[PDB]
């Protein structure tokens, strides 16, 4: 067979063991999911240094907390927004997933509250900035480079599965990098406990999978689909479907039909073709050894998923930091107010935040 | 080239959820 003994005992054990690990995760995780910690910090606890980011999603900024000096990064939503938009379901549940998990490549929350206007999450500031710049700079990633980022990605969606999470928002522009050179989450607007089947039509036109596309019920698959896609984007420099407006990506992505660089090994086409499945009876992550069918592929022969997870690994790239509070990985934005009405808005909407 | 062609879609910035 493909082991010997020693081999196939060795990776037996191992794959138990990530089974115990989960299982006490899962433990540690509906406890917090159950009993969520809330307003842990105020505003004038923090100095406002420079806006990270802006969009319908609100807007993120450096700040630093007056009496450590620590800089973090502070989500900002503006209640009355979240409400016009919709919005109140996916923004209280962003919050309770984030302080329920840990995991070492998921951004922690490390403070919350809320006042009259605006809801603010305290995260860990990540100085790195996106994966999506240094890709789109570099041009792309080596394939050892990007299946360093694609093992921190299996991990990370191993553990969010466990859990009943299924992600739907993985690209480039959604995953930052830290000092070390490792991998961070953020953004859990689009997660949602699904242990079954799940309906919404959300994502990002080259990253959703077919299933999505074709307004069917779906399951966790579609992580692994955009995984696939990632893995793609990051060792090609551009993603395996693309056209000039959504509609064309869609009639690509259902097609059946890849093609690839003709820098790509054969054991990442491999690899890219079981996960860009369009079946799914034949979807890595989505059959009967589930994602060991992924960890176990040729083309992470070489992965140490333990090694991996305790951070024990070189990173490839450092991105440059020049101090704690080095902005110089992101973009530039017009800095806007934070207004803080006299009059509480949207109480009772808000009350589990 | 396929390069070419993805500059030509004039999808290489940031790209919005849907
Ligand atoms: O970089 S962020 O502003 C950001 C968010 C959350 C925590 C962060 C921590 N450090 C820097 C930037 C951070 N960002 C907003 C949405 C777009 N995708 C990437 C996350």
């Amino acid at each position: 067979g493909h082991m010997g003994n020693a081999a196939a005992a060795k990776k037996g054990s191992e794959q138990e063991s990530v089974k115990e690990f989960l299982a006490k995760a899962k433990e540690e995780f509906l406890k917090k999911w159950e009993s969520p910690s809330q307003n842990t910090a105020q505003l004038d606890h923090f100095d406002r240094i420079k806006t990270l980011g802006t969009g319908s999603f609100g807007r993120v900024m450096l700040v630093k907390h007056k009496e450590t000096g620590n800089h973090y990064a502070m989500k900002i939503l503006d209640k009355q927004k979240v409400v016009k938009l919709k919005q109140i379901e996916h923004t209280l549940n962003e919050k309770r997933i984030l302080q329920a998990v840990n995991f070492p490549f998921l951004v922690k929350l490390e403070f919350s509250f809320k006042d009259n206007s605006n809801l603010y999450m305290v995260m860990e500031y990540v100085p790195g900035g996106e994966m999506f710049s240094h890709l789109r700079r570099i041009g792309r990633f080596s394939e050892p480079h990007a299946r360093f980022y694609a093992a921190q990605i299996v991990l990370t969606f191993e553990y969010l599965h466990s859990l009943d999470l299924i992600y739907r928002d993985l690209k480039p522009e959604n995953l930052l990098i830290d000092q070390q050179g490792y991998i961070q989450v953020t953004d859990f607007g689009f997660a949602k406990r699904v242990k079954g089947r799940t309906w919404t039509l959300c994502g990002t036109p080259e990253y959703l999978a077919p299933e999505i596309i074709l307004s069917k019920g779906y399951n966790k698959a579609v992580d692994w689909w955009a995984l696939g896609v990632l893995i793609y984007e990051m060792a090609a420099g551009y993603p395996p479907f693309f056209a000039d407006q959504p509609i064309q990506i869609y009639e690509k992505i259902v097609s059946g039909k890849v093609r690839f660089p003709s820098h790509f090994s054969s054991d990442l086409k491999d690899l890219l073709r079981n996960l860009l499945q369009v079946d799914l009876t034949k979807r890595f992550g989505n059959l009967k050894n589930g994602v060991n069918d992924i960890k176990n592929h040729k083309w992470f022969a070489t992965t140490d998923w333990i090694a991996i997870y305790q951070r024990k690994v070189e990173a490839p790239f450092i991105p440059k930091f020049k101090g704690p509070g080095d902005t110089s990985n992101f973009d530039d934005y017009e800095e806007e107010e934070i207004r803080v009405s006299i009059n509480e808005k949207c109480g009772k909407e808000f009350t589990e935040f | 080239t396929t390069y070419a062609d993805f500059i030509a879609s004039g999808r290489t910035g940031r790209r919005s959820a849907i």
